[PDB]
């Protein structure tokens, strides 16, 4: 079964370069084109370039000739998205796809995405403060303030509790730490907000009470 | 650069409702066009190529069209799994570009947003920062708008805002408004109040307390 495997997520800082990689299995590596392809945080799809492993010839969209290098390892089927001089607005999920036609049909395979976190930032774990009731049903929850990089989760009650919950997307301050709140709804008749940010091994759980 | 423009960015629809989703290029691209669906924290699976032909395990209700400039996406019994971000793309010519998303959204009965507030903690007082937070649970449509007061002040930045997905019980959004600044500020001003406007409210409808 036609599988691409990525390298995992990395965290940058501005100037650096880093170099992704998609490996493939299941079909000839040689005989199709690899294409990359990233979405920043919200936005929509651009096309980066592709590589022809057949004979190492690429093609890149002109909005990085200079910037991106694709390379290519026949003999371990892999290839290689080396972007150099990274910037913020390069945060992105990147991914490589390739397109087949076996059978009859063309099919469409994509790797699972690769986060890459242009920041001058350092990884801190989260502080995690109460959002007590004041006074038919009650409104309760965390803030999850100044984490870096992404992702933080949040549970309740250690899983027990999963409706009426509502954990926001994060939003990235501008002192580049990232915050987000998460809340529950509960009638005016205890209550915990697990917070684990695996980046900073932090693990808190807070109890929460008016 | 070609141009693709997708019209409109969203739509609100129910299932079994027939869908219908533009594309417009820059310069004529033949039929070299395809189009994506794409779910939040997904890759994108492809559902045409080709202008109008069907990728492999992609339910015939998909049904794509045009040619040269103009073309188009149909759904034609709109599923509750196909609720997602639909892209057109050419390759025609070099650089390959993508329209902007046209996301898929489920339609449901007014509601009014529940709206709640909540001071900074003490200890995040002990901590010297300020937060407070304004909280729009449930409600649709999803525009809607907050505003901050301090002393009947209107404040101006410092202020930003989440917004949660449909939920998948109600179809409903959530905001989160969080005001942020100087303990030292906070602790300089008396009353605060966040005002929430919606239009499945009558009036404007403001949450306020008193510390500091
Ligand atoms: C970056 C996106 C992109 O553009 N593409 C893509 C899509 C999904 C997965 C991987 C690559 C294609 C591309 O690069 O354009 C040439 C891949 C080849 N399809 C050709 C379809 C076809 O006609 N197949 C049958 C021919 N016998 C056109 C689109």
């Amino acid at each position: 079964q036609v599988q691409l495997v990525q390298s995992g997520a990395e965290v940058k800082k501005p100037g650096a370069s880093v170099k992704v990689s998609c490996k493939a299995s299941g079909y000839t590596f040689t005989n199709y084109d690899i294409n990359w392809v990233r979405q920043a945080p919200g936005q929509g799809l651009e096309w980066i370039g592709w590589i022809f492993p057949g004979e190492g010839s690429t093609k890149y969209n002109e909005k990085f000739k200079g910037r991106v290098t694709m390379t290519r390892d026949t003999s371990i089927s892999t290839a290689y998205m080396e972007l150099s001089r990274l910037r913020s607005d390069d945060t992105a999920v990147y991914y490589c796809a390739t397109e087949l036609v076996k059978d009859y049909y063309a099919m469409d395979y994509w790797g699972q995405g690769t986060l890459v976190t242009v920041s001058s930032a350092s990884t801190k774990g989260p502080s995690v403060f109460p959002l007590a009731p004041s006074s038919g049903t009650a409104a309760l929850g965390c803030l999850v303030k100044d984490y870096f990089p992404e992702p933080v989760t949040v549970s309740w009650n250690s899983g027990a509790l999963t409706s009426g919950v509502h954990t926001f997307p994060a939003v990235l301050q501008s002192s580049g730490l990232y915050s987000l709140s998460s809340v529950v709804t509960v009638p005016s008749s205890t209550y915990i907000c697990n917070v684990n940010h695996k980046p900073s091994n932090t693990k808190v759980d807070k109890r929460v009470e008016p | 650069d070609i141009q693709m423009t997708q019209s409109p960015s969203s739509l609100s629809a129910s299932v079994g409702d027939r869908v219908t989703i533009t594309c417009k290029a820059s310069q004529n691209v033949g039929t070299n066009v395809a189009w994506f669906q794409q779910k939040p924290g997904k890759a994108p699976k492809a559902l045409i190529y080709s202008a109008s032909y069907r990728y492999s395990g992609v339910p015939s209700r998909f049904s794509g069209s045009g040619s040269g400039t103009d073309f188009t996406l149909t759904i034609s019994s709109l599923q509750p799994e196909d609720f997602a971000t639909y892209y057109c793309q050419q390759y025609n010519s070099y650089p390959l570009t993508f329209g902007q998303g046209t996301k898929l959204e489920i339609k449901r009965t007014v509601a009014a947003p529940s709206v709640f507030i909540f001071p900074p903690s003490d200890e995040q007082l002990k901590s010297g920062t300020a937060s407070v937070v304004c909280l729009l649970n449930n409600f649709y449509p999803r525009e809607a708008k907050v505003q901050w007061k301090v002393d009947n002040a209107l404040q101006s930045g410092n202020s930003q805002e989440s917004v949660t997905e449909q939920d998948s019980k109600d179809s409903t959004y959530s905001l989160s408004s969080t005001l942020t600044l100087s303990k030292a500020d906070y602790e300089k001003h008396k009353v605060y109040a966040c005002e929430v406007t919606h239009q499945g409210l009558s009036s404007p409808v403001t949450k306020s307390f008193n510390r500091g």
